[PDB]
């Protein structure tokens, strides 16, 4: 329901659809990608736990590099 | 300096200039604010990094007062309102808390100088009941602080008084200025930035102020007609003055101080027609010849001419 | 000149001709996908040589890689770094004061590049705004714990750059 | 219009001295006008404060160093006038509008 | 008569919220154009957006400067933004559709074209402010010269149909649309609507970063809403009478039982909804005319063209005496 | 038109009194000249048929407090006829004034202007000499070795007069010099 | 028959109402430049040549010829003017 | 009181959803910060989908973002632009040079930070600050927007 | 006459742009620019700084063309210094000064063309922007103030796969400046807005001191790439075009054609690109690797000194200009043998153009002033410094 008001995450839902799940971090955001070329190739993207009140400060370390496309290393290799 | 002050009522008119002075000093300024955190906004610019620090607190409330207390070795309030709301009456507004803050600042016990900010004209036996409760105030303030120092300035004039640009609103809108005694009562009106210097003046002192009321009027004695020609002299208008007997004021100030406590919703603040304030033009409020004026504070004040008066250039 | 060139210079005047070339390829875009990144679900790319907040590292034991050398705050262009250091109590050469004026500095990676031992970073992150001046000037434990929060991206970069540098 | 060629001798450059006052005290109404003095100063007092800094330098005997002088207040007064900066009490770099002094000095700080 | 405020205002609310939505219309369009997407999260697809912004502009404090004319300066958007919505009441939108069933009608819209140039002329000399008025100026001596030629046009359809009545404007095209052999015509009229419009590439009042003030530029709250509101709502009643005129209206494209089946107003609000994209196109397509040269064009191009098709269209049906 | 060929055909050709000092370097032909010849050493460098020098690309100053005339003027010229640079300099101190050449070069305006502005130096028959880069009512000539980095005064709001204004300087933290010699 | 301009009185009562509402609701919480009268004493002239055309437009179907070439004659002085002003560059804003 | 305060606070998160919903900012384009602000605006991050629209006049603005150096010469120019901006309003320091003088801190020209001439409400770090840094100090601004209670103040006032 | 005082406070028109204009109606008698309101004291600031330290103050001037001005001040410390810088890092300085002149002149024709109310390009034209900002920051870690051209050479070596990925940004580009062209050039609005408005003769170029494409739209051929050589331009083909009329549809169309010769240039350098150092090779002027400085006394010394003291330059003074994307930008830097600057005094070819707005604009319209002062392509950081 937080579609109706908040366009911004509906746009996210769109795009979550055919999406591949690459992983979650310990607050509960989930990290999809495509896999295919639309901007680029560039298919990574974040759904954040909190569908209100979320920000792009709550990425963590782990996951920052991966969602910047400055590493190919997801939240958990870097982890391990 | 190493003074800390807690500066209470600094949102309104002479908190900003004030502020300032306090600001320029080196003085550390704490400014406890009520409502919207955009009302100390303006004060922030004030002085170098850190050195202004707005705080929420509420007034009905005593673990806030102390909160934004508990740091502090100054304490100077400004609050006050010359006009009731249905939440704050005038000896809430006026009296209420100033003895709070004096208590609080009794029982935090580091408080080295504790100023008072009154009105000239306050008595027992006055017609406007703000000024009872101002006289009130004192007193309790006294009573729980007896070194404590307290000011009296007489109508300050400024860029954002509620007289002049009251009048002036009320004339280009109007085309005409009441006056509501006949234009005869006398009062020596104060440029605002006197009287935050009299205010800094008292804190810097070698201690001499403790305990005193000082009573802080202008260099020179007005009739509102008088200054209803300054303002006329500024504005470059034609002046149309209309006399209004009292009972004829009193009546078109009734309405709204009457259904001020019955009706559930706010009202707009009175511009002219407050009915307290006509009470109070009843009689005139000069310095005393035995007070202390600006003199034993060693300040001379400014004239109203030119610079006091140099905001009115905006309504031309 | 001629009647017919006159003729078809007279016709593309009246009917705008030109005019329609125009139209056409901006339809043509109207249909195209859009370029535009849903921040801040979705970010832009960057790379590891990205120069982001500045962070303080230290060793995996937990001791601070930071000497006090004081090379990062001569070579500062922008004279944003303050370090005062004196002997700590077990003889190591360590600061007792490391501030970064982050309004002063101009984000050049200088006091990076001058550092021996990778102590002073600037880091990934660019997201920082804050509502106060006062939370711009980074003290020491402020930067440690940005090296504490940033500590494997910032790794991971070092280990991708340091065929470079 | 033009920048002058340097004074030959004293005589010339007092005359652009004159001139110079001529034209500082000649602007005197407007500024009382765009900085609202009417209530604050005398316009003689500007006057006076215009020819006491003209007598303060009357010991100059190099007509290039008066030449100079005459174009920084040329310069100074063209600022004045045409992108004034109002204070209060000061306008441009002048104030408008039984101890010794060591002992006030003292009182003051130990930087005299 | 006790029922005509009710439809009045089923008139005046649904346009209300019509330009609410045309303004982000020009800016999804325009955005799509410029291969990015234009509001999408101020709700789903970003369709609260035009309620946030009018919420916005009633919470922002009105300023009203220090003016002599603070009559006049609140006035003139008001004037302008009634006269944007009068028009409609005359406008038909299917057969028996209108709300006044004017037989002067054609006039009476010449009449409110011409009066929409006081609220710019008195926006711009009360607001105390040279460039304001400037503009003002210019803009008001721009729509005064494309009105000719909006009047021209609007001889050459009276010609063609005999009656002032727009619905009988409408009908009078059961036969064929008017806009097949006036086509040129009907070229000029929607070049002529948007230099009446004030919009691109005539939109003076939009080239504050060509050091031409707007006429609107003190203006702030709902004064700025009222002259933005007038705007849009012209815009949507020049594609409007685009429709009425030349694309016969509410009538179907074919006179067969297939296209007879949706309803007029469905016809009549599809072609509006493709003149209002031209508009958009257009804006999104061309730079902007210089002051000179756009009048230059007013008075040596479309006046001229105008009285020559009035001029062949009267001679025309006068001779074969093909007249209503 | 190459270096050797200015250095050999300006001494065979120019009045011996304009020119005191000639360089030939890689780092550029240079003529230094007294003030009372610059002028007129411009304008034969201009329109000789062999010299050509059409473009003025700048004047600058350098401030030199060990001498008695301490400002260096530096006029930077090109010539695309024969693709070749010069460098023409003169001395100046801070009471005299020396030659505008506007009426050579219209570019020379805004270049003079700057050399006023920043170091003092005045320039006759200049049809508009005022300050071009400072605040209006500045004081001083930053660009002097002497002139503070940081100036004299600073500008903040001033809420009781309801404007900006000027007042001496406050450092929080001072520009700290690191003299590494 | 006038009976259809009632209904565009109350709509004109309605608008002004509408527009003081959304007006006033936020009060709660020395150069003359002669090409403008030019441009406006052309605007005249064919703001009257409109006015004359409109009943010529609706009455061609019974002034049939004679009323044809009439109005042809008042466009042709009227055109003479528009060529005079042409001419003499009224229609030029540069 | 327990029915007017829920009231009460729905009405300010209707205030609060409107203001930060339409913000429109004047830009005071300064110095470099400015093309990083221009790349904001444009079709990769395409501030107007957040409703975010730039204005030509400060009275039709809502926040001015101050982007560059500022000099003492430009400083009453912002300023005189600050004080025709109706309420409520915000200011957003953008880069170094706007937030404490940056690179020119020290310089006899410049002012030592924006926040001496007017109050800031988000400063953005950055030398330019890039455009997504841009992006996220203007969220930043809607959630200090989102904590406004003007009506609930007004009623207790 | 009346004065128009036109001063746009947002980047619009500049920004900090202020005008005073007399006018007789709408046409302008003269045109008086009021600048400083961007003065920072760079050049005071200097001096102040070591040779190292001194680098960004010029990424800042005009801080649309970062690079160009970078390598002039590069060029000037390496003529003082004698020094010769390895060929690989010369391909890769000339590469990045065609990238910026692209960025350049992508922003400066498309914020013209949107300032005289086509607003398309500029979308569509800073989307590519975009695109080349990547190549900046995959180099240098920064967007745009890269600071990556130094004295000897670069600061670092090109991560791995980004001569790919250029390649790929030019196999596509041309077809951007067609749609960019086809959206302006032939469109009788943009032709009646740029067509002989602000005329120059080749006698008031040269008189005012011009240079860049102001000069080359008057049909003087002269450009720095050619005249004065510097790095690899004598090894790469380009063509110089020239202008017929000297007004503003030539500029703008001079400026398209620039754009087609960069690429035609960075496609070369992609090809040409030779293998090896990328830094000047005397261990008394250019940083350590990390690895040597850990491992390497000499190397460690040579880092402390690099990094406190920086390098010296012998006493001497030189003028050194480049072909920067906006004209003619030139240092006069002087050195007094120690390691800061002297005198370091900057020549913006912005300060020569601006200074050229009265006579251009004389005459014109007042909507035509805009258009003029685009055609100059004014940053106020070179004009002011
Ligand atoms: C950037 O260009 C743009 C503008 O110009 C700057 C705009 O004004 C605007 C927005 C202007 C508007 C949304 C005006 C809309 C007004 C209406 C739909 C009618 C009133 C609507 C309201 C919510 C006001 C309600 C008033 C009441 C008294 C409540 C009772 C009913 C946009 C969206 C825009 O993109
Ligand atoms: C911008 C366009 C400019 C056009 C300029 C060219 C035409 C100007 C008008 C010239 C006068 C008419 C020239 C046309 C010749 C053909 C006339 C014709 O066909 O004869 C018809 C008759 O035409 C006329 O007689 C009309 C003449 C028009 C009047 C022109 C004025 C001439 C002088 C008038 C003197 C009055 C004083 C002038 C005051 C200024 C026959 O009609 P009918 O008798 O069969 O029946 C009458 C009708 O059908 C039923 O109503
Ligand atoms: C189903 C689709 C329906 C679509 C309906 C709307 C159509 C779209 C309309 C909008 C098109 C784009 C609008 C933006 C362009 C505005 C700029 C117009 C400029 C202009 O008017 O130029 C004039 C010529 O055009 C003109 O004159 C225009 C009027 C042309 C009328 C044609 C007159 C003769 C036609 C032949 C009739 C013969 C048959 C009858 C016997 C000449 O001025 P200039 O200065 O620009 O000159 C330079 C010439 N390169
Ligand atoms: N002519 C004059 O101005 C004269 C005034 N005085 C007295 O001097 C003092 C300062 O004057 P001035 O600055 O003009 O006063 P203002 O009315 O301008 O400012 C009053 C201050 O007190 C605060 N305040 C008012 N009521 C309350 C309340 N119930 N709880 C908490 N804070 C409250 C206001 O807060 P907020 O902004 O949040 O409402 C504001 O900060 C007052 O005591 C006044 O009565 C003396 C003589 C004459
Ligand atoms: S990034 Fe540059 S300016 Fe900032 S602290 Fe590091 S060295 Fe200094
Ligand atoms: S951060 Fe590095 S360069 Fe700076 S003092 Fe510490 S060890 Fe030295
Ligand atoms: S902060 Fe940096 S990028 Fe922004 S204006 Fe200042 S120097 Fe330029």
């Amino acid at each position: 329901m937080r579609c109706l008001p908040d366009g911004n995450l509906l746009q996210t839902k769109i795009h979550n659809i055919g999406a591949t799940l690459v992983g979650v971090d310990k607050f509960g955001n989930k990290y999809y990608q495509k896999l295919g070329d639309t901007q680029y190739g560039r298919h990574r993207w974040v759904e954040y736990a909190s569908k209100d009140r979320y920000n792009a400060s709550q990425v963590p370390a782990e996951w920052h590099g991966w969602l910047h496309f400055i590493t190919d290393h997801t939240g958990d290799e870097l982890l391990s | 300096s190493g003074i800390v002050a807690t500066v209470f009522g600094a949102t309104g008119f002479l908190g900003r200039y004030l502020v300032q002075q306090l600001a320029k000093m080196g003085s550390q300024v704490l400014v406890p604010f009520r409502g919207s955190e955009d009302s100390p906004r303006h004060l922030k610019l004030m002085g170098d990094l850190g050195q202004v620090v707005p705080m929420k607190f509420d007034p009905r409330d005593e673990d806030s007062i102390k909160a934004v207390m508990a740091k502090a070795n100054v304490v100077i309030n400004l609050i006050g309102r010359e006009y009731e709301t249905r939440n704050f009456s005038f000896e809430d507004a006026n009296h209420h808390i100033a003895e709070k803050l004096a208590l609080v600042a009794k029982e935090h016990g580091g408080i080295m100088r504790y100023i008072q900010v009154s009105c000239l004209g306050a008595s027992v036996s006055s017609p406007s009941r703000m000024l009872r409760a101002k006289a009130a105030a004192e007193e309790a303030v006294l009573n729980a602080l007896p070194e404590a120092t307290i000011m009296r300035p007489a109508t300050m004039i400024g860029t954002e008084d509620r007289i002049l640009n009251p009048w002036s609103m009320f004339v280009k809108k109007y085309g005409f200025l009441p006056l509501i005694g006949g234009g005869t009562t006398k009062f020596q009106p104060v440029y605002v930035v006197d009287v935050a210097a009299a205010i800094v003046a008292a804190l810097k002192d070698d201690g001499s102020s403790m305990g005193k009321t000082y009573e802080l009027g202008g260099p020179d004695v007005f009739t509102t007609h008088e200054l209803a020609e300054i303002m006329y002299d500024m504005i470059r208008e034609w002046p149309r003055y209309v006399k209004l007997p009292f009972p004829i004021a009193k009546a078109m100030a009734a309405p709204r101080d009457f259904m001020v406590n019955k009706v559930p919703f706010p009202l707009p603040s009175p511009q002219i027609f407050n009915l307290d304030q006509i009470n109070a033009l009843t009689t005139d409020t000069l310095v005393s010849d035995n007070a202390l004026k600006f003199q034993d504070l060693d300040l001379v004040p400014h004239k109203l001419k030119g610079y006091p008066v140099e905001f009115l250039i905006q309504y031309r | 000149k001629d009647w017919n060139t006159v003729f078809e210079r007279s016709i593309n005047t009246l009917f705008l001709t030109e005019m329609v070339r125009g139209l056409s390829l901006t339809l043509k875009y109207f249909f195209d996908p859009k370029v535009t990144i849903n921040y801040p679900f979705e970010k832009g790319p960057l790379s590891p040589r990205f120069r982001g907040e500045h962070a303080l590292r230290r060793y995996p034991t937990g001791e601070e890689r930071c000497i006090a050398c004081k090379l990062c705050e001569a070579v500062c262009p922008a004279q944003a770094i303050t370090i005062e250091a004196e002997e700590r109590e077990d003889g190591s050469r360590r600061t007792t004061r490391y501030d970064i004026d982050m309004t002063k500095c101009i984000y050049c990676g200088f006091c990076q590049e001058a550092c021996p031992v990778d102590a002073i970073v600037e880091g990934p992150n660019f997201e920082f705004a804050t509502e106060t001046h006062e939370e711009l000037l980074y003290d020491k434990e402020k930067l440690l714990e940005n090296g504490d929060r940033w500590e494997t991206e910032i790794a991971e970069n070092l280990r991708s750059e340091s065929l470079y540098r | 219009i033009g920048v002058p060629p340097n004074s030959a001798n004293l005589t010339e450059a007092r005359r652009r001295v004159f001139d110079f006052f001529r034209a500082a005290c000649r602007s005197i109404p407007t500024i009382m006008d765009i900085y609202n003095l009417q209530d604050v100063v005398a316009p003689s007092q500007l006057r006076y404060a215009i020819s006491a800094q003209i007598r303060n330098n009357a010991h100059i005997t190099d007509p290039k160093v008066i030449d100079l002088l005459i174009f920084k207040g040329m310069e100074e007064l063209t600022d004045i006038v045409d992108h004034a900066k109002q204070r209060h009490h000061i306008i441009g770099q002048y104030v408008v509008g039984g101890k010794t002094d060591f002992l006030k000095n003292f009182y003051t700080s130990n930087y005299f | 008569y006790i029922a005509v405020p009710a439809e009045i205002l089923g008139i005046i609310l649904p346009l209300l919220l019509g330009v609410a939505f045309l303004v982000l219309a020009e800016r999804k369009v325009m955005a799509f154009v410029q291969r990015r997407k234009g509001p999408d999260v101020v709700g789903s697809f970003g369709l609260l957006q035009p309620l946030a912004d009018g919420l916005k502009l009633i919470l922002k404090e009105p300023i009203s400067p220090s003016s002599a004319n603070f009559f006049l300066f609140r006035m003139a958007p008001v004037a302008t933004f009634m006269l944007s919505l009068v028009a409609w009441a005359v406008v038909p939108f299917d057969y028996g559709m209108v709300l006044s069933d004017l037989n002067i009608g054609l006039l009476y819209l010449f009449a409110i074209s011409s009066l929409g140039v006081y609220g710019i002329i008195i926006a711009g000399r009360s607001s105390n402010s040279k460039y304001a008025f400037l503009g003002a100026l210019r803009s008001a001596a721009q729509m005064v010269s494309y009105e000719v030629s909006i009047g021209l046009i609007l001889i050459t359809v009276l010609i063609c149909v005999g009656s002032c009545n727009l619905s009988e404007i409408v009908m009078a095209q059961k036969q064929i649309w008017f806009g097949i052999p006036l086509f040129p015509v009907l070229v000029m009229f929607f070049i002529s609507c948007l230099a009446e419009t004030n919009r691109a590439p005539f939109d003076l009042p939009e080239a504050e970063a060509e050091l031409v003030a707007g006429y609107n530029v003190e203006y702030s709250s709902m004064g700025f809403a009222l002259f933005f509101l007038g705007e849009y709502a012209n815009m949507i009643l020049m594609s409007g009478l685009c429709t009425l005129f030349f694309l016969g209206g509410w009538l179907p494209i074919l006179d067969l039982p297939i296209f007879k089946k949706i309803p007029g107003s469905i016809w009549f609000s599809i072609k509006v909804l493709f003149f209002l994209f031209l508009y958009i196109w257009v804006r999104a397509a061309f730079p902007r005319y210089r002051y000179d040269q756009l009048m230059g064009l007013g008075w040596k191009v479309f006046l001229p063209l105008s009285l020559a098709w009035v001029v062949s269209v009267s001679g025309l049906l006068v001779t074969f005496q093909w007249l209503p | 038109m190459d270096n050797q060929f200015i250095f050999k055909y300006s001494w065979e050709t120019l009045p011996k009194k304009w020119v005191k000092k000639m360089e030939r370097s890689e780092h550029g032909n240079r003529f230094d000249t007294n003030t009372d010849y610059l002028f007129q050493l411009l304008c034969f460098l201009k329109l000789h048929t062999y010299t050509r020098v059409q473009v003025l690309i700048d004047i600058c100053g350098v401030d030199y407090p060990s001498r008695k005339r301490r400002f260096e003027v530096v006029y930077n010229l090109l010539s695309t006829r024969y693709n070749s640079r010069i460098r023409v300099q003169t001395s100046a101190d801070e009471v005299t004034r020396i030659s505008s050449v506007v009426s050579l070069f219209p570019s020379a305006g805004w270049w003079e202007r700057e050399v006023w502005d920043m170091f003092g130096v005045s320039f006759i028959n200049h049809p508009d000499l005022r300050r071009i880069l400072t605040d209006y009512g500045f004081e001083g000539h930053p660009l002097r070795k002497d002139f503070p980095l940081s100036g004299y005064v600073q500008v903040r709001y001033d809420d009781p007069e309801k404007r900006v204004v000027s007042e001496p300087i406050e450092m929080t933290q001072e520009f700290r010099y690191f003299d590494f010699a | 028959m006038m009976l259809e301009f009632a209904p565009i009185f109350i709509y004109l009562v309605i608008s002004l109402l509408v527009s003081l509402i959304l007006l006033g609701v936020p009060f709660l919480f020395s150069r003359f430049d002669i090409r403008f009268y030019l441009v406006s004493i052309l605007f005249l002239i064919f703001d009257l040549e409109v006015t004359f055309f409109f009943p010529w437009a609706v009455s061609l179907n019974k002034i049939d010829l004679f009323g044809f070439w009439s109005m042809m004659a008042f466009l042709f002085i009227l055109t003479i003017g528009f060529l005079y002003e042409w001419k003499r560059g009224a229609l030029d804003w540069e | 009181s327990k029915a007017a305060e829920f009231v009460i606070s729905k009405v300010d998160d209707l205030m609060n959803w409107a203001r930060t919903g339409s913000i429109w900012p004047m830009t005071f384009g300064l110095a470099c910060c400015a093309v990083e602000m221009m790349h904001t605006g444009a079709a990769r991050y395409d501030l107007d989908r957040f409703g975010i629209i730039f204005r030509p006049s400060p009275r039709q603005s809502d926040c001015m973002i101050v982007a560059g150096t500022l000099t003492n010469k430009m400083a009453p120019a912002l300023r005189k632009v600050y004080d025709q901006m109706p309420e409520p309003r915000w200011v957003i320091s953008m880069g170094s040079c706007a937030n404490g003088g940056g690179y020119y801190h020290y310089s006899y020209s410049v002012v030592r930070g924006c926040d001496r001439i007017v109050p800031v409400d988000i400063y953005v770090p950055g030398c330019p600050p890039t455009a997504e840094a841009l992006l996220y100090g203007l969220l930043q601004l809607q959630k200090k927007i989102n904590r406004r209670k003007d009506f609930l103040h007004w009623w207790n006032k | 006459n009346f004065t128009l005082n036109f001063g746009p406070q947002h980047p619009a028109a500049h920004g900090v742009l202020r005008l005073v204009l007399e006018m007789n109606g709408e046409v302008v008698e003269r045109a008086e620019p009021h600048i400083g309101l961007l003065h920072r004291g760079t050049e005071k600031l200097i001096e102040y700084k070591t040779y190292l330290q001194a680098l960004p103050y010029f990424d800042r001037l005009d801080y649309v063309s970062m690079m160009a001005q970078e390598h002039a001040y590069s060029l000037a410390v390496e003529k003082l210094l004698n020094c010769e810088v390895p060929l690989r890092a010369q391909y890769i300085r000339v590469l990045f000064c065609e990238i910026t002149r692209i960025l350049n002149h992508l922003l400066a024709l498309t914020t013209h063309a949107m300032d005289v109310g086509a607003l398309t390009p500029f979308l569509w034209a800073f989307e590519e922007r975009e695109k080349l900002l990547e190549f900046y920051e995959r180099v240098s870690g920064a967007r745009m103030h890269a600071s990556f051209i130094r004295p000897g050479g670069v600061a670092q070596d090109l991560p791995l796969g980004l001569c790919r990925d250029i390649d790929s940004f030019t196999q596509q580009f041309a077809s951007r400046i067609d749609e960019l062209e086809e959206m302006l050039t032939g469109n009788r609005i943009w032709k009646q807005r740029l067509v002989d408005i602000g005329t120059v003769t080749a006698q008031q170029a040269k008189d005012w001191g011009f240079s860049g494409v102001m000069l080359r739209g008057s049909g003087v051929c002269w450009d720095l790439r050619r005249a004065a050589p510097y790095d690899v331009y004598d090894q790469l083909d380009f063509d110089v075009p020239v202008g017929t009329r000297g007004d503003c549809y030539d500029r703008y169309c001079i400026r398209i054609e620039e754009m087609r010769q960069s690429l035609r240039i960075i496609v070369q350098c992609l090809n040409q690109m030779p293998s090896g150092m990328i830094k000047a090779d005397d261990r008394k002027l250019c940083p350590p690797s990390r690895c040597r400085m850990k491992l390497s006394m000499e190397s460690l010394i040579h880092h402390f000194e690099l990094y406190t003291e920086g390098f010296s330059v012998p006493a001497s003074s030189t003028y050194t200009a480049v072909e920067a994307p906006k004209g003619e930008f030139g240092v006069f830097l002087v050195s007094n043998g120690s390691n800061r600057p002297y005198r370091c005094k900057i020549r913006a070819p912005g300060f020569a153009h601006l200074q050229g707005l009265d006579f251009m604009s004389k005459h014109h319209m007042l909507a035509d002033v805009v258009t003029i002062i685009g055609t100059q392509d004014i940053v106020f950081g070179e004009v002011d410094r």
